């Protein structure tokens, strides 16, 4: 959503990278409008192909993270959103096969751009929905445990994860 | 440099920011969820609480606990996932390099804020410390150092009456009846009509009801004999599941035990003949500015029309000469915290912080002391 | 009161001070009435954020006499309202920033003038009552230790403070 476009692509290998995964998924968002540049289900199918490659990157680079917590309390936040990054990345390369095939064997009065190829902007939706827990509680395990023997290693400062402070709640209506 | 914190943790909502500003940078509610159903597929699962606001969107398969019931902090266990969560994940501070204030209600255990001292210090960190009292700091946050508090809000309602900022111990009352027993009386009292919520998360829903519907009648008696003749006071409310419920005379009958609380069983008195009590405990020269200077606080005390059934009960109470106003400000539901970064920004009060070094010299016991 | 208009505007930089709050408070007095120059809500924050900037610079004025009186026993009346006024006007910053964020969340509607701006006249009336008697108890301690080394170098004589001796109290009724 919004939240990460509330960060600067100033950071470090992390935000670069769910920055872009979000600039996919919003091509992908606005085609049930119809106002992007995937114009037929064919760039739908090529696009999920690139989000769940992105994604299983960001499986690589949070484990790297986890290896170096030493506190055994600490990534049980962190483990569980990379068992579900390595599940939603799984559902993308498989049922984007099958819809490929789908497309092939039957034609294009098969699928119907809309309310069809749903099924893979609801994968990728709940893949960037898991995917900013993975970036939250990796800048919660790199910054309270920075002092720490082997994570100083990764060049990790809390300056450069460009999270800011959050905004007034209203007082008011 | 070094801006503090100010963590007011109430029971229901937690409310969090930073000290000399002007509005909470985090509110969120104070419950810890854990899922009570089976999970089938590989990879939902490892992850078996969630806090605060993802306890709600994800509620139907959680079981919602409160960790602070009464004003008293029950688990302490749950209550460190809390405070772990409202300072990492939701304020994005560490909390090795600012001081917190903290914030209790009266009359509790001592053993409570004892607790709170060694958790601040020995897992979290932070350079100093402070507990204060709510009331008190509703009336930093008034524009007043005279009056009387009624601060009303899901655990506990309680008075302090202050004149030019001395403070009567003797005359602080305390009820355990508050907002999350009107929402428990809300439950049964909508079994009349057939509406039957049972679940914890049920009741979140029937809570969203009274902060929407519920209103306080001006006279009770006449407001009954006008919900039976006509049907002008029914409004109509839609479920999460897409069905309407419809809600007539039970609008005004849940917030009416403030001031009759032999709805619930209790003994006491209302909160109308609570706040007067105290008044007529005060000694006799500091009554007539306390009688002009009555400040409500609390966001149960946001129903419409609690200020002008209030006025009433006083009145009826009070000697007929004195002048009788209640102050209920528009953002009154915050003012606990606003007074909290009035008081941990001043710069007079640097002084009376309790330090990481005076905490080794004595022990938990220091708090007593010291606040 | 009264007391602050039987003083002199050719004083010394306290009493000139002293005289300029008390015509703000006069604005602000009689708008519970409807009779000043202050029309609605939005003026009063702009005059309580007026006060609370002359009322810091008075607590600055009167450090640099609580410091230059010799012994201990003297500045114990001087230093007590010198952090009456320090509170005073923390609330006064504060509580106009949180009656402005309201003005503006919810309008102009939420706020009615009179018994919604007595947030601001309350808590400038106990500035002003704890402002004389910071210059009543300036004046004992400037006239008192006048001969000691210090307080001469602030140039402080007793014809400076134009406060005169007061009326006779009626005999009878
Ligand atoms: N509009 C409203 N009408 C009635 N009750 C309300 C309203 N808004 C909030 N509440 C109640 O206020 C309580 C939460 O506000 P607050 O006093 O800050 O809680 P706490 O003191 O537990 O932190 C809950 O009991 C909630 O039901
Ligand atoms: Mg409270």
């Amino acid at each position: 959503d919004a939240e990460v476009s509330k960060w600067d692509d100033s950071g470090n290998d992390i935000i670069v990278l769910a920055k872009q995964m979000c600039m996919i998924m919003m091509e992908m968002t606005d085609f049930t409008r119809g106002k992007g540049p995937l114009k037929n289900t064919s760039d739908v199918i090529s696009a999920a192909k690139k989000i769940a490659e992105a994604g299983s990157r960001m499986d690589k680079l949070g484990r790297t993270i986890a290896d170096h917590c030493p506190d055994s309390a600490c990534k049980q936040d962190l483990l569980a959103y990379l068992q579900r990054i390595a599940l939603y990345c799984h559902q993308l390369n498989i049922c984007s096969k099958v819809k490929a095939e789908v497309q092939n064997l039957g034609g294009e009065l098969v699928v119907s751009g809309v309310d069809s190829a749903m099924s893979l902007i609801q994968a990728a939706k709940n893949l960037m929905n898991a995917v900013v827990q993975t970036v939250k509680a990796s800048y919660v395990a790199s910054t309270k445990y920075q002092k720490s023997q082997g994570m100083a290693s990764l060049n990790l400062p809390a300056v450069s994860w460009k999270m800011k402070a959050p905004e007034k709640k209203p007082l008011v209506k | 440099e070094t801006t503090a914190l100010v963590c007011d943790n109430g029971s229901g909502l937690v409310k969090a920011g930073f000290a000399g500003d002007d509005a909470p940078r985090a509110v969120f509610p104070s419950i810890v969820g854990r899922p009570r159903h089976q999970g089938v597929m590989v990879g939902m699962g490892q992850k078996d609480s969630y806090v605060g606001d993802e306890a709600q969107s994800k509620r139907g398969i959680l079981t919602l606990k409160y960790p602070i019931e009464h004003g008293i902090i029950t688990n302490w266990d749950d209550m460190e996932k809390i405070w772990h969560h409202t300072f990492y994940n939701e304020l994005r501070v560490a909390p090795e390099e600012h001081p917190t204030l903290l914030t209790e209600a009266p009359l509790n255990p001592k053993a409570n804020r004892e607790k709170m001292t060694q958790i601040m210090f020995e897992t979290f960190n932070v350079p100093a410390m402070y507990v204060a009292i709510q009331a008190v700091l509703s009336l930093y946050a008034s524009g007043r150092t005279t009056g009387i508090v009624l601060d009303s809000g899901d655990g506990v309602t309680h008075n302090v009456p202050i004149y030019e900022g001395y403070a009567l111990p003797h005359a602080i009352m305390r009820l355990d009846l508050a907002g999350r027993d009107l929402t428990d009386y809300l439950m049964k009292i909508l079994t009349e009509r057939g509406y039957s919520f049972v679940t914890t998360a049920e009741r979140e829903i029937v809570r969203d009801i009274k902060e929407k519907l519920c209103y306080v009648a001006l006279d009770f008696e006449n407001e009954m004999a006008t919900a039976a003749s006509s049907s002008s006071l029914e409004k109509s409310y839609e479920l999460p599941d897409g069905q309407v419920i419809t809600i007539g005379n039970e609008r005004f009958r849940c917030p009416e035990t403030l001031f009759q609380p032999s709805f619930i069983g209790m003994e006491s008195a209302g909160i109308h003949e609570t706040t007067y009590n105290s008044i007529m405990k005060c000694d006799i020269d500091i009554r007539k500015d306390l009688y002009a200077n009555n400040v409500m606080s609390g966001g149960t005390t946001m129903y419409p029309g609690i200020a002008d059934r209030m006025q009433k009960e006083i009145t009826a109470l009070a000697p007929s000469t004195m002048k009788i106003k209640i102050i209920a400000p528009p953002e009154r539901k915050y003012s606990v915290w606003i007074g909290g970064s009035i008081l941990a920004s001043l710069s007079t009060f640097q002084q009376m912080w309790i330090t990481k070094q005076e905490y080794d010299e004595a022990g938990p016991s220091i708090v007593h002391r010291k606040c």
